RNA sequence: AGUCGCCGUGCCUACCAUGGUGACCACGGGUGACGGGGAAUCAGGGUUCGAUUCCGGAGAGGGAGCCUGAGAAACGGCUA
RNA sequence: CAGCCGCGGUAAUUCCAGCUCCAAUAGCGUAUAUUAAAGUUGCUGCAGUUAAAAAGCUCGUAGUUGGAUCUUGGGAGCGGGCGUCCCCGCCGCCUCUCGGCGGGGCCCGAAGCGUUUACUUUGAAAAAAUUAGAGUGUUCAAAGCAGGCCCGAGCCGCCUGGAUACCGCAGCUAGGAAUAAUGGAAUAGGACCGCGGUUCUAUUUUGUUGGUUUUCGGAACUGAGGCCAUGAUUAAGAGGGACGGCCGGGGGCAUUCGUAUUGCGCCGCUAGAGGUGAAAUUCUUGGACCGGCGCAAGACGGACCAGAGCGAAAGCAUUUGCCAAGAAUGUUUUCAUUAAUCAAGAACGAAAGUCGGAGGUUCGAAGACGAUCAGAUACCGUCGUAGUUCCGACCAUAAACGAUGCCGACCGGCGAUGCGGCGGCGUUAUUCCCAUGACCCGCCGGGCAGCUUCCGGGAAACCAAAGUCUUUGGGUUCCGGGGGGAGUAUGGUUGCAAAGCUGAAACUUAAAGGAAUUGACGGAAGGGCACCACCAGG
């Protein structure tokens, strides 16, 4: 059973202490392991340099090719995949345009039926991508 | 319980409630101190000395026609032995079973018997020792010992 | 069974009980008075005597011990009226 | 081993009261229990108890009525500070009406009304109602 | 026992003794570590943050040494 | 498109658009940390039979936790609805060895000020700003500390405010004394102008004087005495040891017995014998298998053998003898709390396996053959190595399972069984009547189990414990936190080697799983049925 008595403090507390490591997110946290191996710095956002573009293809279930982009960071200098979501908007995109990205929502999962992808496209060239879908603006030819 | 082994006993006595004395017995506490001192000259522990005299004699507890204990009693006179009778009984079990295994190296029940008596014992000395009998420096030391008992 | 007293329990039923247990604990033995026919003493003597009784004489023997109670020498009679 | 005298007590008079029962013996028959006892008598929620004497612990005997709902006990043994009553007994009572935490104090054993009515705190045992 | 020091002290020097800490976690290493009053959340208990207007500490490119002065090892003073 | 489940394969409630509607509103979406939800890190307050999970068993230091017991009433001054239940001082003790309210008072700082604390109540002393919060119609509010009056305006002015609380822990101060720990007189000590005496002896007296003892105080030391009710709590349904009669496939050493098997010798008669679903490999007139009498060697200890016993667990079975341990019972013996659980550390630990000697009947991993098979380097049959056996050292694992930690209490019945003790009619016993079992009939203890139930629990199966748990706290130990990667990589440690112990991360994924239910299925079993099935036949 349980300890319980009245001077039994340091016994619980160390307790509790080692204990604690056995739980996923408190040990991914405070463990420098995810944070280091992050391509993002404990960050949001973050720019960085076109230098393909690809089409990945879905789970089973469904079958369809989802427009994806591979991108170097400025910083770091590693390399990762990303999403461009909206209708007909791959080809707003040109070689080398200095894009800004973004997570998706899920904190360094994967999502949905993309096998692989954790970053979506938000901006290229500073004219904010959704704003240019809508032709509220165009782009800075 | 039984601290070394898995038995749940409850063997053992049951005192009265009345305390006084049965009017039957004519025999008087200067007489029964003498008794006690013939019984003590040729070597009997408290224990022997007790049953006799409820066997033969018709004395149930020594502390109620006297008012002290058999212990105390002899120490006033300067007969007490030197070692507990427990302790004594306990360092004379644990060399007869050494001996045994001088010659029978391979009978591990003795063995393992063996480290429980001993354990026993280094616990029942921490007593007598902070009590005050046994002065802060006396070991049981198993190469020795097989003198004191006999 | 939902309704009892335990503070004035039968005597045979209080008797029929280990020697704690019972509401106050009582011992279970005797002293006795023995004749010794070839005699003409009176020693008396606890019924669970575990040891060996010689007579005054050291001519005979009376009680031989057991698990339990002691035994006689069967031309030996006892008085079990004590106190 | 019974390293506690109070918590066996109050066990077996609450397995046998929520058995049915009208009487019962509880062995070791030791002082605080009889404090303990007094207080719950007096406010009503048992009847008389005859205590058994032997030259040991003794022995003792009560007689239920069996209106009571659970008798319980807490141990170790706190310290209260006269600050936090409100805290313990809102969170082991079932209402703000009745039941009772008894304590030990310098003044004896009380319940705590009479402990507020006197403006004392001390150590806490166990609680019924 | 003395030297130096505004004063007490192995702070330093000579002669002696062999001691001091540790499972009640020393020692070693890490810190996205200046500390606290405090901030957010919050039935009751707690979890996390606190560079940031108040108090205290440290530093003025990295290191070391000094003059003046009641007060500085100053840096909007000097010398390497 | 979609955080998740999911939508789209020519009639899309989910895509691209238009009408229409919904929510918040000068604000609304998106990403990432961080709180609540999370009783999914659990002190308050989880779980550990089968879902993830209790070390193989035992001992053991630090740690944590520890039985009962020593002043209670009855009163007194009182206030309510001789009295009676609830309210308020007291029956904290004196201390004068002393202080100062030649000797008399009544009280205090001191002297115990409290044996030493913890505990609780009070008081002090806490930087401000911030928080809770008092006052004030900032045009309300956020804020901020200001403001209001009579009046020709004379009042050359009047009233005012700038609160209060909290401020864990250590430290300080004074009261109360239940709870918890400690101390005191046992090879004796407290007190008595106490009494002698061996010393120093400071000023009191010897007016001032020269020195000594001198009555003076308090020192160390030594001698004799009366006084105290003269000093030790009881002995746990807590424990250790003693003692008595028994108990048992408990453990070690030596010893006797048994049928079987395999081989060998001699005798007898005769062609097959083995083994299989069926066969063959193989043995066989140079005499197999069968029967008969002998000899040898090495293993194993049948039936009796049980939901029976013993042991810490692993595990334990022929006879006898020896050696040293043990449980339970019985007890008007003894010591007197000596104890429960336990990191580190230490003993034991099936089978396989490793090392060195002796031995080697039977069985038989490897290995070779003959069969079945589409194929079989397997299931079958014949041979056959390591090993299986003993002596001495290594290793330290298992479905090492009651898949269920140890200690202690409480909680319902019934009939049995095994050990010990207590009794009672009767039968036998035996050899003339007794103590031995055997039964017959009951009781008591502590054991291995069993049947029954609305005790009560639980997801249920089920369980007198897996109960006494949202009415949550008896004491304590080890361990778990979605599924895989993974008991993996690496570092350290032991070991002759094999391996053991400690023990990750990237990445991947939305389900893996438990108990029970209805179908279907079955080269699973029990009843029946049909020429779109069979037998016999056209
Ligand atoms: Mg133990
Ligand atoms: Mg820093
Ligand atoms: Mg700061
Ligand atoms: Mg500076
Ligand atoms: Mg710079
Ligand atoms: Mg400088
Ligand atoms: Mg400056
Ligand atoms: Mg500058
Ligand atoms: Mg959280
Ligand atoms: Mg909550
Ligand atoms: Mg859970
Ligand atoms: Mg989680
Ligand atoms: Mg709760
Ligand atoms: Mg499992
Ligand atoms: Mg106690
Ligand atoms: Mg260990
Ligand atoms: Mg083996
Ligand atoms: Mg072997
Ligand atoms: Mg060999
Ligand atoms: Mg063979
Ligand atoms: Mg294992
Ligand atoms: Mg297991
Ligand atoms: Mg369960
Ligand atoms: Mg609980
Ligand atoms: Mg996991
Ligand atoms: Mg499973």
């Amino acid at each position: 059973g349980k300890c319980r008595g009245l001077r039994t403090a340091r016994k619980l507390r160390s307790h509790r202490r080692d204990q604690k490591w056995h739980d996923k997110q408190y040990k991914k946290a405070h463990l420098g392991t995810a944070l280091k191996a992050n391509p993002f710095g404990g960050a949001s956002h973050a720019k960085g340099i076109v230098l393909e573009k690809v089409g990945v293809e879905a789970k089973q279930p469904n079958s369809a090719i989802r427009k994806c982009v591979r991108v170097q960071l400025i910083k770091n200098g590693k390399k990762i995949t990303a999403f461009v979501p909206n209708d007909g908007c791959l080809n707003f995109i040109e070689e080398n345009d200095e894009v800004l990205v973004a997570g998706f929502g899920r904190k360094g999962h994967a999502v949905g039926d993309i096998p692989g992808v954790r970053f979506k496209v938000v901006k290229v060239a500073n004219v904010s991508l959704l704003a240019l879908y809508k032709g509220k603006k165009e782009r800075p030819r | 319980g039984r601290m070394h082994a898995p038995g749940k006993g409850l063997s053992q006595s049951a005192l009265p409630y009345r305390r006084s004395v049965p009017t039957w017995l004519k025999l008087t506490s200067d007489d029964v101190k003498e008794q006690i001192y013939k019984l003590a000259k040729k070597g009997l522990t408290p224990s022997q000395i007790g049953v006799i005299l409820r066997d033969s004699h018709g004395v149930a507890q020594v502390r109620f026609v006297t008012g002290n204990k058999i212990l105390r009693i002899l120490k006033s006179k300067g007969l007490a032995p030197d070692l507990p009778e427990d302790l004594y009984h306990l360092i004379k079990k644990a060399v007869a079973v050494r001996k045994h295994l001088e010659r029978n190296r391979k009978d591990k029940d003795a063995k393992f018997r063996l480290i429980l008596i001993e354990s026993r014992i280094h616990r029942l000395a921490r007593y007598y020792k902070t009590k005050r009998v046994l002065p802060p420096n006396w070991k049981y030391e198993s190469s020795t010992a097989s003198a004191l008992v006999a | 069974p939902l309704a009892k007293d335990l503070l004035h329990p039968s005597p045979e039923e209080e008797k029929r009980k280990h020697k704690k247990k019972r509401l106050v604990q009582s011992p279970n033995s005797y002293f006795m008075d023995v004749k010794c026919p070839g005699c003409y003493k009176i020693t008396t003597v606890f019924s669970h005597a575990q040891t060996v009784v010689l007579c005054v004489g050291c001519s005979t023997v009376l009680c031989q011990p057991t698990g339990g109670k002691a035994r006689l020498t069967e031309g030996c009679s006892f008085r079990r009226k004590q106190h | 081993v019974r390293m506690n005298v109070l918590a066996d007590a109050l066990k077996s008079i609450n397995n046998a009261e929520k058995r049915g029962k009208r009487q019962v013996l509880i062995r070791p028959c030791s002082k605080v229990i009889v404090r303990f006892l007094t207080v719950m008598m007096k406010h009503g929620y048992i009847g008389e108890f005859e205590i058994i004497d032997d030259h040991r612990a003794g022995k003792i005997v009560v007689n239920l009525t069996g209106r009571l709902n659970k008798c319980g006990v807490i141990s170790p043994r706190f310290d209260v500070q006269l600050k936090d009553l409100e805290k313990w007994q809102n969170n082991l009572l079932p209402s703000r009406q009745f039941g009772f935490i008894v304590l030990t104090t310098s003044a004896g054993i009380m319940d705590h009304e009479e402990a507020r009515r006197k403006h004392t705190g001390g150590k806490i045992l166990g609680f019924f109602f």
